[PDB]
Formats: C-alpha cells, structure tokens, sequence
DNA sequence: GGCCGCCACTGGCCACTGGAGAATCCCGGTGCCGAGGCCGCTCAATTGGTCGTAGACAGCTCTAGCACCGCTTAAACGCACGTACGCGCTGTCCCCCGCGTTTTAACCGCCAAGGGGATTACTCCCTAGTCTCCAGGCACGTGTCACATATATACATCCTGTGCATGTAAGTGCATG
DNA sequence: CATGCACTTACATGCACAGGATGTATATATGTGACACGTGCCTGGAGACTAGGGAGTAATCCCCTTGGCGGTTAAAACGCGGGGGACAGCGCGTACGTGCGTTTAAGCGGTGCTAGAGCTGTCTACGACCAATTGAGCGGCCTCGGCACCGGGATTCTCCAGTGGCCAGTGGCGGCC
C-alpha cells in the first residue's frame, strides 16, 4: 500500500548517464544525492500542482494534460503531450 | 475638468488603519501597493481563465479562485487565504 | 418602496470592494459568466495579502523608528521573507534597494 | 594484457553516445513507484496515465540535463572538470530557485 | 650545448642573494633573461633544482619539492 | 439561391483554417469583438512559421538521410536557429535529446 | 463512435508537401507540431487580449495581431511574419 | 539632437556604485565597457518593446505604462509606477 | 605620515552605504541622453515622460545589480574577489541570455 | 706532484612513432507496424441579412515636455604610489571512472478484473442583464507635523607605532689541546 | 700559547596592545511639503426581477487503469585499481584601491513654446447574431514500405610498446701552479 523507499530508484548510473547527456566529464561521489534532492524538489513542484489540476477536475485518475498545464505554469513548457 | 481615475487607496489606507493604527504611508510606496494589488489581480484572474477552458466552464466560481490560490500562492499563504475566503463566502451565504 | 443601499463588502463583511472587482472581472474577459462567490473570494485574498504585508512594513517601519511606510521598508518586509521571496522573485521595486548582504569572505581576516 | 581505457576517454565517448541518442535514460518503473510515493503525500490511491509518467519523466530529464550543462559551466568556470554540489546550488541560485 | 642546466640554475640563484629565496617564476625569468629554451625545459629545471637540493648544496627555504623559494647552504 | 460555399483560406490563399481559429478566438475569449482580417493575419503568420520549422525538420532530415521527420531532426532544426532558439529557450521537446556539445577544454589534447 | 476531437494533421501536412514533397512525418513529432501552434497561438492570443485591453478595444483587429507578433518574434523572423501576413490580408481583402 | 555615444555617458564610477549596491569588493578595468554593452542590449530590447507599444497606441511620447508594459513581458515587473 | 585606508575598507563602507541607501547610481541626465540617443535609432523624434524614464532607471539598476550579485556569486565560487567579465558573461548564460 | 677544468664516455629520460585491438561507421536484408491514403459521416464554416455599436477622425484644449540659460558645486577624471590578488607552478594525496563479475529486478508480455472517465439526459440555480436610485470614492482644497537637513558631540574602528614573547648569532672566558 | 666550545649576551622577528583619527552614529534645532483629512459629486454599484442556460446530478460502460505471474537479461551494484584532478602552498607582478587635485558637467530655478495627450461629438464600417447547408475535415480501416533490428566488413581511434634523440652523470686526462 504504502511506499517508504523509491527516490534510491534513481540509481547512480542513470545519474552518470543524465550527466554525459549533460556533457558533463568527471561526477564527484557527492554529486548523486544532492541531485535526487534537487529531482526530488522538482518533481513535488509540479505534481503538487498537478493533483491540484486534477482534483479541481474532480478527477483522482492523473492525465498528462494536466501534467502539461502544470509544467506551462512553472515556464517548463513540454511539447510532445499537448492534446 | 478632469475623468475620474481608479485607484486602491482608500482600501489599502483602511487596512492599514485596522492593522496599525499608528502608522502612516507614502504615497510612491502606496503606487507599488497598487502595481502590486493589481498584478496579483490579473495572475489569478488569468489563471482563473485558463482553469475555466481546461475544464470547459464558461462559469468562474470560488472553486476555481481557490485552486489558482493553491496554484500561485504556495505554502501557509494559501491555506489562510482558503480559510479567510471560506469564512467571507460563508458570511456571503449567510448574507 | 425600496431597501435601503447595502453594499456586498460588507455583506461578506470584508473591506475590499466586492462589486469594484466583480466589475473588473466581468470587464478583464476571462469567463462569459462568474460565479457569486468567486469575487468575493478573490478580494478576501487580496484583502488579507495586503494585510499580512502591511503588518510586515509596519514591523520593518517600526524597527527604523519612522512612522510611516517607505518602499524601503517594503523592500526589506518582502525580501526578508522566504514565502513573500518565493512569491516576488521576479517582482522589482521603484527605489527599493536590496538586503543589507555581504559574503563573509569579503569581510576581513 | 586485457585492455584498459585510459580514463575519461570513455565519459566522452558516453556525451557523444548520449548526445546522440533521445531515449529516455530513467528507469520507467521505479520513476513510476517515486512519482506515485510523492503522490501519496499529496492524494493518496490515485490512478495514472502512463503518458503523464511518460511526460513527467522527460520534463525531469530534461531539467536535469540543463542543470548538468550549468553545473559543467559553473565548473569550467571554476577551471575545474570535476562537478560538485556546490555547483548545482551556485547554479540553482543563478537561476532563481 | 654548453654546461648543463644545474650550473645555469646555480648563477640563477646566485644572482640575487635576496634574504628570501629565489622563486620558480623568478629563476625561469633569470634564465630567459640569460638565455635558455625554458618553455621546452620545465621538467629539466624541476629535476636539476631537486638535484641540487639532494645533495644539500641548496636548501628549500618555504616551499616544498619545486614549489616556493629556494636559497643556498651555510658555505 | 445560394452562392458556392468558398474558403477564406483559400480566399487568402493559405492552408491554415480561417473559420477554426476565428472560432477559437471567439471561444477563447480574448475580446468580445475580433476584427474579420486579424484571423486571417494570424493564420498566415502561423503558416509562416510552420513552414519554417517545417522546412529545417525536413532539411535535418535528409542531412541524416531520414525520409520521414523525427522530433531529433526537429530539435535539432529548433535550436540551431538563433532567432527560433530565443523564442522557444524555455520550451522542450519531447524525445528531442540535446545538441551535440563538448566543450574545448573537456576534449583532450 | 465518440465525439470529434479537434486536430491540425492536415493543415500541416499540406503545408509539409508544399515544402517538402518527398518526405514523411511521425505521429509524434505531429502531437509536437500540434502543441507548437496550439502555443503560439495562445500566446498571441494573449497579447492581443492585452494590447486591445490596454486601448480599451472592444474589438481585437489585425493591427495589434502585428504588433504583437513584432513583440515576440525576434527580427527578421517577425518582419517576413509581417510581410507573409500583409500579403494574405491583401488577398482576403482583395477576396 | 543626434547624440553619438552616450553609453559612456554610463560613468566607471557609476559602474562601481552599481557594484558596491551589488556587494562587489573589486572590479576589474575589463569590466566597464563590456557591462555597457550588456545594459545596451537590456535597454535597446526594453525600447524596441516600449516603443512598438507607442506606435501601436499612435503616440508619439513614450508613457511609463508602455515601460511596464514592456518590462512584465520581460518577466521584470516593476511596481511604483500606475501599473 | 598622512592618513591612508588598506584595501577593501572605503569599500566594505561604500558597500554598506549603498545598501543602505536607494537612490539612484546613475546621473539622471546622461541616462536619458543615452535613452532618446538609442530610442531615435527605433523611431524618429520620440518624446518621454520623465517618470518613463526613471522606471526606465531603476529597471536598469535593478536588471545589473542583480546580474552583479549573479557575479559576486561566479567570484566567489572561483575563489577570487575581483571579478572578470566572462563571469558576467556566465552569469548571462546560465540565465540564458 | 697534485688538483682542477675541460673533453669525452655513458646511462637515463623524453618525445616520436607504428601497430594492434577495440569501438564505431557503414553496407545489405528483411519482417513489421505506423503512415498515409481511402472512405463514410457530421457539424460547423459558409452565406446572407440585420442591427447595433466601436472606433476613427474633427476639433479643441491645456499641459507636460522640450529647450535655453545661468550659476554652482560634486563628482569624474586623472595621476601616483602602493598592496593584495589572480594566477601560474608544482607537490601531493585521494577520488572516481574503467572494467570485470554477481545479482536482481525491470521489462516484456500476457491475462483478469474492475473503476471511474466520459458520455447522455434531465431539471434547476444562478446570473447576466435592465432599470432605478443613491451613497462612496475620488477630485479638490488645505493644514500641519514627520521628517529632511544642519550641526555638535560621542564612540567605533581601523591603522599604526611600539612594547613584549621568541629565535638567532656572535663574543669571549675558560678549559684544555 | 692557542683554540674551540659553550655560555652568555646583544641583535632581530613576530605577535599583541595602546592610541589617534576619522568615519559613523546620535542628539538637538528648524522648516516644509506631503500626507492626511474635510467636501462636492456623480457614477458605479446595489435592489428587484427574469430567462434561460450553463451547470449539478443520475446512469452506464467500457476502456483504461490496476493488479498479478513467469523469463530474461540488461542493469545496477560491488570491488580493484590506478591514473587524473582537486587543491594547498608559495610567490610575483601587476592592476585596482586609495588618496589628492581639477574640470566639468550634472543639477537646480526660472522662461517660454508648443506638440501632443487626451476629451468629446458623429457616424459609419464592421462585426456579432441567426438560419441552412454542405463539404471539409475527422473517425475508422488497410496496405506497405520505410525503417528498426540483425548481421557482416572497413574504418578510425586510441593506447601502448619499440625506437632514436637529448641531456646530465661520470670518468679520465693534460696543464698549470
């Protein structure tokens, strides 16, 4: 029911591999839970919006309409969802 | 003769009277007060808009403001206000 | 033959102007219909934000010892603040200045 | 004598690898348990589309990635090649975060 | 060709006799101002200055291995 | 006794449809009132536009040798225009992948 | 059945061979062409909205559709928006 | 009239007023012009924004309205002025 | 001997005036000589409200003091304390402008 | 005869290079599933007329900006001398990616189930709109005290001379070679 | 007698503290205009009443979402190692900081003008509203060929081993003192 434990789910090497995607050379040991913090700020940033998009749709099924009125709003359009 | 032109002061300045009584204002830092009051005006009220077309309402109701408080207005803000608003539309009903 | 003029702030029991507002809304095209409590609502925020802010200008007047409010003091009222930073971040102030901030490795020794 | 790489010859033949490519480099399942656990704190049992998973798990990517761009400029900037947290706050500061 | 880069080096140091020892930047100056393709020779100057201070005829006075002043011994 | 039904794209000669987007504006609610040419211009600036990021798509296309455009070929259309780049900065493309950039002092001697 | 639900794939894929005869297009890159002009379009809509409000006009014309299109659309990507425009709107007017 | 190089009107010693407001310790001399080339082009986008607002309104005299005008599409907004 | 500050106090004081203080950095009348030289260049004999032109100010102070403070932040992440234009250069960038 | 300077012998160190190995790019081939074209439907763009009004212009007004001028210091510039700061170099130590191995859970993929998204109908609560009437907020006028400014002390603080804690080197008396 | 050593003693360096000087605070005196407050008004907002229509609600169904079960491997994780990088130390030269003298030009008061913002009447172009209608565009189907995956060869890149040049360490000899 109940999840304690998901924000390890971003593992280390997809880390590394968001990082060469970033052309970024050399990651210090630091670096990869700082950034699940940082994932973890964005993500509660928009998908609190995003439950108050679809609660206010009297939904409790997510759409990714939503998700995109969402990222509109924090000016981190998406294009690839829209409709 | 002049056209009349709109303005806060008389609101803000009331306000300011209820929660310090003893305090008074100037009037370039009331114009920001205005800048302020009217940009906040039109964020909600454009989110407001935007809320109507995503669910296809042509009508705006306190719901909608509510949830473009929730929007905009993060934190400890938001939820005063829900419970201010809440205590204003109830007194409305009763009015 | 008629009621007497009562105006709908005070039916809310509010300062702000109920009908000023819902005038602006009707007239800022955003729906073609509003709900009743919607600007009600909405100039209790108002009301309230001006409140809470005006309590922090007066705070930071008070601590300046002047009695009246200066776009100083709402500069450092809003700027001292976390939530009214969050909420102003891209927000400028006429004459406002900024925190009184240094870095501590440009203070000496 | 098994061949090594001296280093980073390899990191750079991953930024060209994953420049190259457009794939999402997330792990679609356990981002789905992460943004279902966030959820929870927010609404608790609620349903999915799998396109909203989808588009929050390019809109994550995405903003990492920048941020990654950043930090490699802040630590360039720093003539440095390795990156640290330090970077990532100088760089969320920049940005208004 | 001419002598080595030790000998070069010990008029380098010579040269000054400040109270504080000569530095790497200071020693390369002498030796472009003397004459000596020292863009291609950092390595040889670094080997023939911990050379000398092996054999204790220079001594280190603040830094440490190539780094910082160098001066010369008692005699 | 009715004439030929015609279509102001056409009658403009565009692609774009003039009734649709004048529905919308009208249904978007923007002004009560939309002056008859100003869907028309606004139809024709899109098509501009569209034509544009259609024809770099397309030429990215065919520079990888790729005869149906992919939404790689239209990042890459999208931000090697400077103009295009300013005006969409903030926007992203779904499995759009980034710009191949290594920087000078990351490539080795 | 179910309802019709509004889609630009034609429009564009006409404009598409008329740039380009030869070439294809993916489904997906057309819900991003879809998104980009659904984009564009609100955001002129709602600068017109605000030019028309700031003239206090009823009516949204052509003439600030221009205006708002040169604010947006950095130089010479603005002015041939405004020449193609220009065009179009001669043609109209010329029905 | 015609006025020819009035971004070194921009004074060095302003410059460092504007830094000192900024907590800047020191400055270097390359700093000047290249920091009056970036206000340049700051202001010559806020003008060109300001003034397609003048002409739009058939004015001839830019009104601090159309600066505010220009400087919320910016995402700049500055209060204090009948905004 | 007469007398003479060490580096940095006159500035550590001035740092703390200006902050202190509000107003304006800029010599009014260059400022708008500079605001009609570069409006000419758009559209011929524009006129101006003075108070668009002091909005214009303190949009100018507000736009580079902070694109300082951006710097100060390069600068001391760079371990230094005197600042060079490619960290307003940086700064600019990671902005995005 | 011995010792030192110079010339010659020799080994160590650095860069140049070729070649091997491995990752990658490029070349058909082929099955397959989105693309796109056809086809049937439907709803919304058109067409046409009307009515009412939105804005463009004529005209007029007064006002704010624009320029000029004339003093009048503030600061901008400029020079000069000095420190402190970027920065170049190097030593050193440790951090993190390359690589190989083990585990593991993610993912396909397949299937069940059911839940709520969505659609349709129905009836009604509200609210947009109209007319009447009236008081609220803004323009207008005024007055008056909070604050700006000036000036005189008073302390803060920062630099610097210098007074004490600590390293150093030399002189010389004394013991002894 | 002489000579080296050790002990004593003068010299020198760096850290700490008092003291001055100047900047900043801070206390008292003085006007003033800016904020605040009474006043006329009209105009925008409330009052009464209605039409109707967008919206709340009931029903359904099916499609999408959740839940679960097996195979498999890529994917993560773990360990070793060893180079590359961060970074501290040190110095150095320079380039701003600071300070003082000058010019000027920024700034303030006052004059004068008029473009030009802006208000008001007209009225006319234009666009919303409304009824019919259709055809264009959208939902669904179907085929295919472009392309993703697979498999094979060439290419390129890289890294490291072999090699020659370059330099310094070393030895030996002649010549002079």
């Amino acid at each position: 029911k109940v999840l304690r434990d998901n924000i390890q789910g971003i593992t280390k090497p997809a880390i590394r591999r968001l990082a060469r995607r970033g052309g970024v050379k050399r990651i210090s040991g630091l670096i990869y839970e700082e950034t699940r913090g940082v994932l973890k700020v964005f993500l509660e940033n928009v998908i609190r919006d995003a439950v108050t998009y679809t609660e206010h749709a009297k939904r409790k099924t997510v759409t990714a309409m939503d998700v995109v009125y969402a990222l509109k709003r924090q000016g981190r359009t998406l294009y690839g969802f829209g409709g | 003769k002049r056209s009349r032109k709109e303005s806060y002061s008389v609101y803000v300045y009331k306000v300011l009277k209820q929660v310090h009584p003893d305090t008074g204002i100037s009037s370039k830092a009331m114009g920001i007060m205005n800048s302020f009051v009217n940009d906040i005006f039109e964020r909600i009220a454009g989110e407001a808009s935007r809320l109507a077309h995503y669910n296809k309402r042509s009508t705006i109701t306190s719901r909608e403001i509510q949830t473009a408080v929730r929007l905009l207005l993060p934190g400890e803000l938001a939820k005063h206000a829900v419970s201010e608003g809440t205590k204003a539309v109830t007194k409305y009903t009763s009015a | 033959a008629r009621a007497k003029a009562k105006t709908r702030s005070s039916r809310a029991g509010l300062q702000f102007p109920v009908g000023r507002v819902h005038r602006l809304l009707r007239k800022g095209n955003y729906s073609e219909r509003v709900g009743a409590g919607a600007p009600v609502y909405l100039a209790a925020v108002l009301e309230y934000l001006t409140a809470e802010i005006l309590e922090l200008a007066g705070n930071a007047a008070r601590d300046n010892k002047k009695t009246r409010i200066i776009p100083r003091h709402l500069q450092l009222a809003i700027r001292n603040d976390e939530e009214l930073n969050k909420l102003l971040g891209r927000v400028t102030i006429a004459q406002g200045g900024v925190l009184p901030n240094i870095q501590a490795v440009l203070l000496p020794k | 004598k098994p061949h090594r790489y001296r280093p980073g010859t390899v990191a750079l033949r991953e930024i060209r690898r994953y420049q190259k490519s457009t794939e999402l480099l997330i792990r679609k399942l356990p981002f789905q348990r992460l943004v279902r656990e966030i959820a929870q704190d927010f609404k608790t049992d609620l349903r999915f589309q799998s396109s909203a998973v989808m588009a929050l798990q390019e809109a994550s990517e995405a903003y990492l990635v920048g941020l990654f761009e950043d930090t490699n400029l802040a630590a360039i900037h720093a003539k440095r090649v390795t990156i640290m947290p330090k970077d990532i706050q100088l760089a969320r500061r920049i940005r208004g975060e | 060709s001419g002598p080595p880069v030790s000998e070069l080096i010990t008029k380098a140091v010579a040269a000054s006799k400040e109270r504080s020892g000569v530095s790497l930047a200071a020693l390369k100056k002498a030796l472009a101002a003397a004459g000596y393709d020292v863009e291609k020779n950092n390595s040889r100057i670094k080997l023939g200055l911990k050379s000398l201070v092996s054999k204790g005829t220079l001594v280190q006075t603040k830094g440490t291995g190539a780094s910082g002043s160098f001066k010369l011994n008692k005699k």
